[PDB]
């Protein structure tokens, strides 16, 4: 199984910040670049931005710059990679469902999907 | 740079028949499905290809800067969204109805 | 007249292949090229008219080959030298606060432990310093930074790792082609090829933002990339001069030596002579700001002819990408390089920069972890100079409406810094036997 | 000229210099742990083996210590139909051996029996008179 | 047939298919730490060095390139003594090798230089004339 | 005699004895880590390469399967000037190596193609006839 | 079968001091001696 | 230790322990040449140490030589068959 | 050495006395601490 992990739902108030886990179980983890997208109610998909899990390297769109923290971190067993995203900043128009994605080729094929997490302001 | 866009918003189609999708798409292409408060999951990359697990019912072609997406032998469940994709850039799918 | 079979044994004609290259070198250090059949006085080199080969790097064999190699020296060198295992220890640690400008206060820790001497029923009490990149507080009392998650290992400091040129020459029944145009892309059809024996003289220097001591582009600055329309593939970037760069330790250092159990020493690091100063790297001001300018006309044509283009610092990631990171007489560097990326250029002094640098000594050279090393204090002062000879860059995504392109200062993966200098060779294999018709027949007798 | 030149040449000047490309098959490394230590040791081994091939090849076929071997096979057109200048004068070693890959092993099984095996009998029933 | 087939068969008949046997003499590892590691290594050297010293012999004798190679020794009766067609159509290859193999290293002497190396000379006493 | 005893006579007599000196070029191993396991696996594999370079020379020259090889080159003086009965009944292989060693490269390029590749292309230019 | 041939009329020059076999023996000999001492005890806990 | 004791080694290198079923006695070894190689031997009976030998002799390896260790005196080796040399 | 005692919590009668509950010291990461820790092990791998 190549199962991505997310965690439950949150909500908070404006002007604070939040962070949302998503685990890595059952693959060569160092391998695949690792992406978050955001949905609104009733929009499409909107790409939160990518990062490479070796060296640890983080990208984002220019309306995200200087409020979002892409990182990881493993474990003394190297077997598993839990995936953090912190938002700084909220407003109201961050109130969204969160998804973890793994890249799988040069096509930016996204096979495995993760449960995605809710929150809101 | 990068275009996209895609053609019915949404069509209201019945049990059994085939219907057809097209996204006009410089650049590769995949396509996803997408039920309400789920995760996406792929059907087709680089615009022919087909992800192993999935009913050979949607096969997509491609001729210029224009692909399709058609099923055929529409079941009950093959409701949902349906879109597009190229690399950062997404579209709004469409939605399917008996 | 019906024509006939004849067969040709030595006819000019090859494929694609891979095979084991062997190396060459001229004339002890870690690179082990005193283990290199010694390099030939005449380097024989044949042009080919009337022929256009297909090259590709980014799927070029030669480099995925110069990586495990350099791997496997590094970890041979590594097998007979000093386990310092007794060295997690709990430490009681000091600030050191003597002669020392205002940046350095915290850089420096003055630790205390107990050690194994040569008897197995006998201690020793030891200090020695240490920077603070090395040491880690156990409840907010010190320890090595590694302790939990693999072993440190150095001795041999008669080892060097001053880079030393090698050439990679190929067995018999293959060839290596190299192109000779000057405005060459990474793929697509040379015309000009030529035949070598082996490759020039390729320094295997390890670095992450700048590529130091390489070789230069003839005619303009050039880019290359793999669909740069992927913004998650890095981009090569390429000089046509150099930019000099000097670094410098500018602390006079001395060190001890301790005898851990029979035949084993460990080099601390005893007091210092004079005054604690910070390491830095001077860059001049109008070299620098000039070729960033070639830069953005090339950068422009893959772009559209007005768009603004701008250039920004690291945005995060661990020490090792984040920051300039190199290694100059036995110490490792670690600058931070946002004074360089920081400017706008739009469409239509004399004084130099100062760049402020760490140190450490516990190194994890290649990402694989279960292994560290150490590195010995090195005696005296350092002092290099070297050549910047390009970037490795990383475009910002999610641009629409077609302006205002960021980019940013990339690396980590040590496989691009040998594409810098393989994207001029492949591989091919000879295939000498050839059938043809012709009106010769063989004498019955 | 050296090593590979004649690859720009036509076939007919590109077949005067076989001797130069044959030169090159065996060595070069002429005076000289497994890394740098087995890997040297696993190319010379393959460099003997490859060229071993071929001289079998060659014997095979009755042409054992030449360079060029007039056979006794003759050229089937559906294997190709161009004139003769149009290949010996216009034309590449690089460039034919594309327009002929698909039937080199129709070819090589013509040469090792419908000339050879056929023969060599003959001989042997021939020279008993 | 195959890969030692004629094995059954007569010598006349099994002296048509020399070619399949001699093929398969050379490799058959064709594509790709001391076990699995120096295992291969040392058994690749072995073909090699077996190999050539039988094109050796071949060579000494006259018979470079060749598969069948009759010579100018006459056969002693002493060797053995059976009527033609009792040897080339009613018994085997292996048969016929169990009743010779004392005699093989006498013949081989009198191949290398009792036949040869005197008639090697004697092309050098006519050619200068 | 046996392996080198030649050595002593004049050329005339050693050139009686060429098997002798030929047979033991490959091995008399018979039958049979680093020490004593990768440096005899590097021996055995410089005796092949060493002895498939000297095979690969006569080859070229028209000499393969030979011994004795007549040429169709004309001994020019400028190399030495002796009675020949001064050399083929009074010195030794061992004397006229020293005499002749500085000309070997001059005569072995006329060898390669200056008698043989001019002569290959000869034979295929008059059997088209 | 100890074989050996006598080379009559043939003098030959020999020089020890330079002879080769002699700087193999020696590199031969020192590394069988390691070789036996690879698998066997460590005297650590003796240094007391 | 101090004007107690140690083993004298214990500041210089660490110790192995002479593996106890391995023996140290000498055994006489032949060094053989491989293809395409040969041995010359000398057979003069008052041969110097350099100089031409008149009575050469080629063999396919050596006689058994002991690899016998020793400082002041050579132990178990061969004699001359003339006189001191 | 090892300190255990039986497991003794919801067994049959087949497992009487086939496995132990053992503790004892063990070496941590610092050289100069130690950990106490415990682990079940089968009657076939102790001795008293
Ligand atoms: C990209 O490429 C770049 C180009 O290659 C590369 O830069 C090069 O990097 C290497 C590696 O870092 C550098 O090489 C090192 O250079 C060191 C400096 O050497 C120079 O300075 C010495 C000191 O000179 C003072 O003292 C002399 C008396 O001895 C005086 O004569 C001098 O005038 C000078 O006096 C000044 O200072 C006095 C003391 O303070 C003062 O009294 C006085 O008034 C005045 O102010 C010189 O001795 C030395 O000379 C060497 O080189 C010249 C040629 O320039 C030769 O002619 C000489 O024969 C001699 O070889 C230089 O001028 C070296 O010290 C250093 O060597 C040490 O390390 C190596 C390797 O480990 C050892 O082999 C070597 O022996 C040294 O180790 C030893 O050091 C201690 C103390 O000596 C010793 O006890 C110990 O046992 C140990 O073995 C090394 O070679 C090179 O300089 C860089 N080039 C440049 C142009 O800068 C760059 O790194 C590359 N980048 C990357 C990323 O890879
Ligand atoms: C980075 O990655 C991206 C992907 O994300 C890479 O993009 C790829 O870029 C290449 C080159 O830029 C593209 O190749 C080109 O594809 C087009 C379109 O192909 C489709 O249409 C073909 C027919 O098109 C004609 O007809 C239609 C109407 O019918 C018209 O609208 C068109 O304008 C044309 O007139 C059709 O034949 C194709 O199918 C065939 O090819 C595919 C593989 O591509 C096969 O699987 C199919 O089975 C079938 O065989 C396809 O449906 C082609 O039109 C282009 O043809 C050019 O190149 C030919 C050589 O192969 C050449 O013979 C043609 O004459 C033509 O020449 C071009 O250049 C001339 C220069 O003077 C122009 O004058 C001329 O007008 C023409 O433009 C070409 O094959 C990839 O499709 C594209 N991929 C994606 C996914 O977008 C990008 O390359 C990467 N960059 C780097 C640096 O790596
Ligand atoms: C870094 O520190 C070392 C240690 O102090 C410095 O080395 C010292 O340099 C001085 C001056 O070159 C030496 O002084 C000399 O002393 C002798 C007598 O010993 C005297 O005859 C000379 O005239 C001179 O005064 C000193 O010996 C030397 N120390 C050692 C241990 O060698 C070094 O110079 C410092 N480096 C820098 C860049 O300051
Ligand atoms: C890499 O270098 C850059 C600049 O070269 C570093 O950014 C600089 O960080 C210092 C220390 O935090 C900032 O100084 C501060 O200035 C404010 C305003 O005067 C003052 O109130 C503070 O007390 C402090 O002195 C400095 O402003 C800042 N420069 C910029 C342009 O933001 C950066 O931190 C370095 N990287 C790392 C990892 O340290
Ligand atoms: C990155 O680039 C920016 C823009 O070039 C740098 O900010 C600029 O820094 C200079 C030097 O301090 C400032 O000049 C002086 O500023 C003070 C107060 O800001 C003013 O009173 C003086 O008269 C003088 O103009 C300049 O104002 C400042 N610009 C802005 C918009 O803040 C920045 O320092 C660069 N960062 C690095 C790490 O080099
Ligand atoms: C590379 O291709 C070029 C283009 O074909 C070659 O240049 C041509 O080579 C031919 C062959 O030597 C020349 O023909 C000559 O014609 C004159 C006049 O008839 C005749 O007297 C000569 O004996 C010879 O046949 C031709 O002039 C020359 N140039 C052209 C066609 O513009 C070139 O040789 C090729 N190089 C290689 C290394 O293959
Ligand atoms: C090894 O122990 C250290 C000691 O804390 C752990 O250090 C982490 O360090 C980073 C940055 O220095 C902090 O952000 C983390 O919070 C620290 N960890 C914790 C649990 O607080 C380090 O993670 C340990 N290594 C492993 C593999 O667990
Ligand atoms: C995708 O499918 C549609 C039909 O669902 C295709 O549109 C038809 O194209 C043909 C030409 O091949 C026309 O004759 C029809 O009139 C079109 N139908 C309509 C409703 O306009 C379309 O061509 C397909 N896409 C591609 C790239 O072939
Ligand atoms: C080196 O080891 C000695 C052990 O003798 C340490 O001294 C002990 O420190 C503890 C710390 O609380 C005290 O409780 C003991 O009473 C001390 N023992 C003696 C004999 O004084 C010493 O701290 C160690 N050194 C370091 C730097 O940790
Ligand atoms: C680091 O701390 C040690 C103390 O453990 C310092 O060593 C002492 O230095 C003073 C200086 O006057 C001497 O009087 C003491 O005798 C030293 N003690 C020992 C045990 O050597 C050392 O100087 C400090 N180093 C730095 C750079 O601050
Ligand atoms: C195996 O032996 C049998 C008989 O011993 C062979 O069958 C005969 O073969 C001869 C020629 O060798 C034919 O002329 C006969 O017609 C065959 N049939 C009979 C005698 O009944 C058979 O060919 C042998 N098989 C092989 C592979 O050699
Ligand atoms: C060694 O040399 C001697 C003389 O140099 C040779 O003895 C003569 O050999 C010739 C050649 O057959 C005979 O005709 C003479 O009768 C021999 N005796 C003389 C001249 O006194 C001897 O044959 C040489 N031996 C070898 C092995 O070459
Ligand atoms: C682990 O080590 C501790 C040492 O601190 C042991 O506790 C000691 O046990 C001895 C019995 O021989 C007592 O005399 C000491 O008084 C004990 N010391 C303390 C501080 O309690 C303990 O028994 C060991 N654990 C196991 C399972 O053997
Ligand atoms: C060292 O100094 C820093 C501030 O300069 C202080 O926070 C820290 O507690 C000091 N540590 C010690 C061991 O004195
Ligand atoms: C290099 O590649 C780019 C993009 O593929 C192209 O625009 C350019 O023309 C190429 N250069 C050459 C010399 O072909
Ligand atoms: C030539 O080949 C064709 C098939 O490619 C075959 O039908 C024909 O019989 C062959 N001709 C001869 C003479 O073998
Ligand atoms: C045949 O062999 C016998 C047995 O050795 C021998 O007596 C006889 O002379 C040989 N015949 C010939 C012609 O050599
Ligand atoms: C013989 O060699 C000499 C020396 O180079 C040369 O001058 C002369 O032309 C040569 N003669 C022949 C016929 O080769
Ligand atoms: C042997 O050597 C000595 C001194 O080195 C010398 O006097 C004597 O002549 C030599 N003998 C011969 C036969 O060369």
């Amino acid at each position: 199984q190549v199962q991505l992990l997310q965690s439950g739902a949150a909500v908070t108030k404006p002007g604070a910040s939040v962070r949302v886990s998503c685990e890595a179980s059952g693959y060569n983890i160092r391998d695949y670049f690792i992406h978050w997208w955001r949905q609104a109610p009733g929009q499409g998909l909107q790409w939160v931005g990518w990062i490479n899990p070796k060296t640890g390297q983080p990208n984002n769109p220019r309306q995200f710059q200087g409020r979002v923290s892409l990182t990881r971190h493993a474990s003394w067993d190297f077997d598993t990679y839990s995936f953090y995203m912190d938002l700084k900043a909220l407003r109201s128009d961050d109130t969204a469902v969160y998804f973890c994605a793994r890249q799988r080729s040069d096509y930016w094929d996204f096979d495995v999907w993760g449960s995605g997490t809710q929150v809101t302001v | 740079d990068i275009q996209m866009t895609q053609s019915p918003s949404s069509l209201s189609a019945s049990v059994g028949d085939t219907v057809t999708i097209t996204c006009q798409a410089n650049g590769y292409l995949n396509w996803y499905q997408q039920r309400r408060g789920k995760a996406p999951k792929l059907l087709i990359y680089d615009g022919s290809k087909l992800e192993r697990g999935v009913p050979s019912r949607f096969s997509g072609r491609r001729w210029g800067q224009e692909y399709n997406l058609t099923i055929n032998n529409l079941q009950p469940e093959d409701i949902a969204t349906y879109f597009c994709q190229v690399y950062e850039f997404v579209v709004p799918g469409t939605r399917l109805d008996l | 007249e019906n024509l006939w079979v004849t067969v040709y044994y030595g006819v000019p004609v090859w494929k694609d292949a891979e095979t084991t290259l062997f190396c060459a070198s001229d004339a002890h250090n870690v690179w082990a090229t005193h283990a290199c059949v010694p390099t030939d006085p005449n380097p024989q080199e044949i042009h080919l008219e009337n022929v256009t080969e297909e090259f590709n790097m980014w799927k070029n064999n030669m480099v995925e080959q110069m990586h495990t190699d350099i791997i496997s020296l590094w970890d041979q060198s590594l097998k007979p030298c000093v386990k310092l295992t007794p060295l997690c220890v709990t430490l009681q640690c000091t600030n050191v606060t003597n002669n020392i400008t205002d940046d350095m206060r915290g850089e420096l820790k003055n630790c205390s432990f107990n050690m194994t001497t040569e008897l197995r029923d006998k201690k020793q009490k030891v200090y020695s310093l240490f920077y603070r990149l090395d040491v880690v507080q156990i409840n907010e009392e010190y320890r090595l930074i590694n302790c939990n998650t693999s072993a440190i290992t150095q001795a041999c400091p008669k080892v060097s790792f001053e880079p030393i040129p090698i050439h990679y020459c190929a067995p018999a029944g293959f060839a290596i082609l190299k192109c000779k145009d000057k405005k060459f892309n990474g793929t697509g059809p040379c015309p000009s090829v030529s035949t070598v024996q082996c490759t020039h003289g390729i320094k295997p220097v390890v670095s992450t933002q700048l590529l130091l001591n390489g070789s230069l582009a003839e005619e303009e600055v050039m880019i290359r990339s793999e669909n740069i329309t992927n913004n998650a593939k890095n981009i090569l970037v390429q000089f046509n001069t150099p930019v000099q760069i000097n670094c410098t330790r500018p602390n006079n250092n001395t060190r001890k030596s301790i005898r851990i159990g029979p035949g084993q020493a460990f080099y601390a690091t005893g007091d210092i002579i004079g005054d604690i100063r910070q390491a830095h790297c001077n860059v001049s001001k109008a070299t620098w700001n000039e070729t960033l300018g070639k830069v953005v006309k090339q950068l422009r044509k893959h772009f559209g002819n007005n768009t603004i283009i701008r250039f920004a610092n690291s945005s995060g990631g661990d020490l090792e990408v984040t920051t300039h990171s190199f290694n100059c007489g036995g110490e490792f560097f670690y600058c931070n390089t946002s004074g360089l990326f920081n400017s706008t250029w739009i469409s239509n002094s004399n004084d130099s920069i100062t760049l402020p640098c760490r140190i450490k000594q516990i190194i994890n050279m290649w990402q694989r972890i279960g292994q560290a090393m150490y590195a010995p204090p090195i005696q005296g002062v350092i002092r290099c100079v070297s050549n910047i000879t390009g970037l490795i860059l990383t475009r910002d995504g999610g641009s629409t409406n077609s302006t205002t392109e960021t980019f940013r200062p990339g690396g980590g993966d040590m496989r691009d810094n040998w594409r810098s200098e393989l994207y001029k060779y492949k591989v091919v294999k000879i295939e000498p036997l050839g059938v043809a018709p012709t009106r010769c027949k063989r004498r019955v007798v | 000229l050296g090593f590979l030149g004649a690859a720009g040449s036509t076939m007919g000047a590109a077949s005067m210099t076989l001797t130069v490309q044959a030169r090159n098959l065996l060595s070069g490394i002429v005076q000289q742990l497994t890394v740098w230590g087995i890997k040297q040791l696993q190319a010379r081994v393959l460099a003997v083996e490859r060229y071993l091939r071929d001289q079998q090849l060659l014997g095979i076929w009755g042409c054992s210590g030449k360079l060029i071997c007039c056979t006794n096979v003759p050229w089937n057109s559906s294997w190709s139909n161009r004139n003769l200048s149009e290949i010996w004068d216009n034309m590449t070693w690089l460039q034919w051996d594309k327009e002929i890959s698909n039937y080199t092993q129709i070819i090589y099984g013509l040469l090792e029996e419908s000339q050879n095996q056929q023969e060599k009998n003959e001989q042997d029933l021939l020279a008993l008179d």
